[PDB]
RNA sequence: AUGUUUUUUUUUUUUUUGGUGAGAGG
RNA sequence: CCCGCAGAAGAAGCACCGGCUAACUCCGGCCAGCAGCCCGGUAAUACGGAGGGUGCAAGCGUUAAUCGGAAUUACUGGGCGUAAAGCGCACGCAGGCGGUUUGUUAAGUCAGAUGUGAAAUCCCCGGGCUCAACCUGGGAACUGCAUCUGAUACUGGCAAG
């Protein structure tokens, strides 16, 4: 239900950055990462029509750490939902508990976010939420609970976030640890690299 | 074997000889043994340097050795002792005094030999075989080269078949007598096999 | 093209018109690398990026998408001549007044 | 600035006297994201080469088609020989639905939504051949205003 | 065709045969191993194929191929057939690991395909 | 007068487009 | 359901990597074996093992079965000179279709209403289980059938041309 192995191995893989660690060590010190893995790296040969649409979905995934079936039943709502269609499944994915914690910055990577999430250490509206795949609302505030307040690792997530650029759709307080999901976020305050179309189309075999 | 070798068939008209001396049939034999001798330490010794066509002439008891090198400057090292150390050793080889002379090969582009070496070198590092000799073809041309042909054959791309392929570029007219034909040869010795590599390279026609 | 030259008094709100970011920091580079400093003198968001069409961090290495900016560089993404037009302020804790009018006698 | 996919690559045969010959032919189609469009088929002994003659054909010979926003303006049909070709204009988001050579075509000419079905024949020259006219018979509705002597408010 | 030719005698549907009809719409059944041995394939192949001639649970004589390297099975060996055509007149194979029918020895690639626990060290 | 009379894989991918200071000449 | 306790602790496999099809190398002789369709005879990315990768993941493969792809029974939506496909040719009952004008009818047709079309299910907006599945409020839908009141261009009936 989690991949649990080497996390810099899929960067190298998709081509880009995934932001699957922290970022106080740069990418290109920790990994070889335009070298794709395993013995057969340097030889990179033009991939097919389906393969890099494959690619571009892997890629959406990992990011936000989603298994397969999970992902498709959230392309589907998407696909229900009124209006643009890859659009919608971005937003969905943002949505997410843990996702939204680690844009807050009280997690460095989003796994640490995810873990935090599941070991009760996150409230939503004052409810302790354990669910990382929790859709959290438009003006939901989201906090760190009075118990997982004092962590260390929590500050440095927050430090790490203020280095890293801060997401308009939400607010967020470092010193009261909550943050207010002001509303869904648009395509354009996401990275533009992904192509959800490729993701729409692979779906629409 | 279809074809006469292209050189060969011109010495009389348009191309010289390379071994240039007279003897009786008494010492020939030997004569022609120790050009092969010398010849073959050259070829071993100056393999890193751009070395084209040795040319020996042996007037009194003496040998005179001309090497025509794309790059004297690795041939010559510092001045006058890498050549000096070569020809003791010429010398010793032939059994007589030496005496070796260096010609500076303009365009080793155009000089077929080399370039031939320089697709063969190519091939033992693992480049894409038809590329070389595209670019040996290619640069011939940007040189001024009427026209050049090349050829290679033999386990291409490490293949189980065997099978040659050759770029001609411009005019390579080998029935014409006249006609400067620079033609020369070489061998590739890579994992799966040796890879032949002929090369044509018409300099234009000589009016006598 | 243009007619005559207009020179005034620079308002506060004029200074805050022409700028693209305030310079907080004075760290000036890394200077055991190559990067500079964020947000330092000489910034990334504030002014634009080294490097013509590029996020200097990583992102956008072809000619689609002029203008994006990611969390993970807090970058612009124009010309290498784009810095030299753009300029900084710094927002002064204390009142300075100026040398030019105070002591231009 | 205009985007070039080759869409298949084939080897195809000529029998003589000693064996047989073998060439490659290349069949490409370039756009520039809006309108224009152009498919470009190249032949040649080795590959490369082939494909670089298909795209020049390409560059020239292009067709313009009236794009109502990322999508067509109403379901075109488009035969030629063996392949006929249907595509139906679609809403934002959904993506280019049409198989092969067809969806290459599509995606230089600047289409981003659109729902394809290729009938009868799939040969890619054939289909791509049948996307194109299909694609330049498709009338604007500020065009079919004009040739009915009309406003386009009158014909919504 | 012509819509009142429809009406008369309306579209046929192709009624498709199955391939596997022994098993009668069943994933697997138990058979009797009749007779195990080898045969030839045709052209353009060669090999001695391991087969057996399978008396089933539902009177069907069949017979079905046995995948894997090596086998134990004999006469009078209850063996599961689980449908599956080898490419002359063979249109099943021998589920490796259940009944009587072993998992193949020293195997560790696709190890469930021929019943093979996995290696434990 | 006559020819399906010795078949076996001897296999399909490019290239891509800078301040500081000193000295001389006129 | 909540609180406390200890300690990374008790918790990852399955299939695949010749092309289709995402993923490649080395080592073991048309055998052993593989195979869904289209390898193996001594350099096998196709067999078996390894290392490396890819895809799914508490599942993963295989088999069986249905629709899909299949516009490959084509109502939507195919064809028939040579690819399968025009009766050897006619007459002709039933059947299908029917030039043009006016009038009338109102069967078909269309419009509106009424009754019904069980609930659940599907779909839309909501609500409740920490989320989800699940549960659930209201709607929409259930393409229909019947009846009543209109419309009369078209098709039909009847009457005259
Ligand atoms: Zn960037």
């Amino acid at each position: 239900a989690r991949y649990l192995g080497p996390k810099l191995k899929l960067s190298r893989r998709e081509g880009t950055d995934l932001f699957l660690k922290s970022g106080v060590r740069a990418i290109d010190t920790k990994c070889k990462i335009e070298q794709a893995p395993g013995q057969h790296g340097a030889r990179k040969p033009r991939l097919s029509d389906y393969g890099v649409q494959l690619r571009e979905k892997q890629k959406v995934r990992r990011i936000y750490g989603v298994l397969e079936r999970q992902f498709r039943n959230y392309y589907k709502e998407a696909a229900r939902l009124k209006g643009n269609t890859g659009e919608n499944l971005l937003a969905l994915l943002e949505g997410r508990l843990d996702n939204v914690v680690y844009r807050m910055g009280f997690g460095a990577t989003r796994a640490e976010a995810r873990q935090l999430v599941s070991h009760k250490a996150i409230m939503v509206n004052g409810r302790v939420v354990n669910i990382a795949s929790y859709q959290v609302s438009p003006n939901d505030v989201v906090s760190i609970r009075e118990k997982a307040k004092k962590q260390s690792r929590v500050k440095a997530a927050l430090e790490l976030a203020e280095q890293r650029e801060k997401p308009t759709w939400l607010e967020v307080d470092a010193g009261k640890m909550e943050g207010t999901f002001k509303r869904k976020p648009e395509r354009s305050d996401l990275s533009a690299d992904i192509n959800e179309h490729l993701i729409v189309e692979l779906y629409s075999k | 074997g279809q074809k006469v070798h292209p050189n060969g068939i011109r010495l009389g008209i348009v191309k010289p000889w390379n071994s240039t001396w007279f003897a009786n049939t008494k010492e020939f034999a030997d004569n022609l043994d120790s050009d092969f001798k010398v010849r073959q330490y050259l070829t071993k010794e100056l393999a890193k340097a751009s070395v084209s066509r040795i040319v020996i002439e042996r007037p009194a008891k003496s040998i005179r050795v001309t090497i025509h090198t794309a790059r004297p400057g690795i041939v010559i090292g510092k001045k006058g002792e890498d050549v000096e150390k070569l020809r003791k050793v010429v010398a010793d080889i032939a059994g007589v005094p030496a005496q070796i002379n260096i010609a500076e090969v303009r365009k080793p582009e155009l000089d077929a030999k080399l370039v031939a070496d320089s697709i063969t070198s190519q091939l033992e590092r693992r480049v894409m075989f038809r590329r070389a000799m595209k670019r040996a073809v290619q640069n011939a041309m940007r040189l001024g080269a009427k026209g050049i042909k090349v050829e290679v054959s033999g386990r291409l791309g490490g293949a189980e078949i065997a099978r040659t392929e050759w770029y001609r570029e411009g005019r390579v007219p080998l029935h014409t007598l006249r006609a400067d034909i620079d033609y020369n040869t070489s061998e590739a010795h890579t994992t799966y096999g040796v890879i032949g590599v002929k090369v044509w390279i018409f300099k234009g026609e000589i009016l006598g | 093209e243009f007619d005559a030259i207009k020179i005034a008094l620079a308002s506060p709100d004029m200074i805050r018109s022409w700028s693209f970011g305030e310079v907080k920091k004075p760290e000036t580079i890394n200077y055991r690398t190559f990067k500079p400093e964020r947000d330092g003198l000489f910034c990334a968001r504030i002014f634009g990026p080294v490097k013509d069409y590029e996020c200097l961090c990583g992102k956008y290495k072809r000619l689609k998408h002029r203008g994006v900016i990611c969390e993970k560089c807090g970058v612009e993404v124009t010309q290498t001549k784009v810095r030299r037009e753009r300029m900084g302020h710094i927002e002064l804790a204390s009142p300075t007044a100026h040398i030019w009018f105070l002591k231009s006698l | 600035e205009l985007q070039e996919k080759l869409i298949a690559v084939n080897r195809v045969s000529k029998t003589v006297k000693g064996g047989r010959i073998f060439s490659f032919t290349a069949l490409t189609v370039v756009g520039d994201g809006n309108g224009r469009v152009g498919f470009g088929y190249g032949k040649a002994r080795e590959v490369p080469a082939a494909i670089q003659k298909a795209m020049e054909k390409a560059r020239r010979n292009m067709i313009n088609v009236a794009l109502n926003n990322g999508t067509l303006q109403h379901p075109v049909k488009g035969v030629h020989t063996g392949s006929r070709v249907f595509m139906q204009p679609a809403s934002e988001g959904t993506g280019i639905i049409a198989g092969g050579a067809m969806r290459a075509v599509l995606e230089v000419a600047g289409v981003h939504n659109v729902l394809a079905k290729a009938y009868g024949s799939t040969n890619p020259i054939n289909v791509v051949r049948a996307t194109i006219d299909g694609l330049e018979n498709m009338n604007s509705p500020e065009m079919v205003a004009a040739k009915r002597g009309k406003s386009v408010e009158e014909i919504l | 065709a012509t819509v009142n030719q429809l009406v008369r005698k309306p579209r046929a549907r192709k009624v498709a045969k199955s391939n596997v009809p022994a098993l009668e719409a069943c994933p697997q059944k138990r058979g009797v191993c009749t007779r195990v041995y080898t045969t030839t394939p045709k052209k353009p192949n060669s090999a001695l194929r391991k087969v057996c001639r399978v008396r089933l649970t539902n009177g069907f004589e069949v017979t079905s191929y046995i995948g894997g390297e090596g086998h134990n099975l004999q006469e009078h060996s209850v063996i599961l057939i689980r449908g599956g055509r080898v490419k002359p007149g063979v249109r099943y194979h021998t589920v490796r690991g259940a009944l009587d029918c072993s998992g193949v020895k020293d195997r560790k690639q696709a190890r469930s395909k021929y019943g093979v626990k996995r290696p434990k060290a």
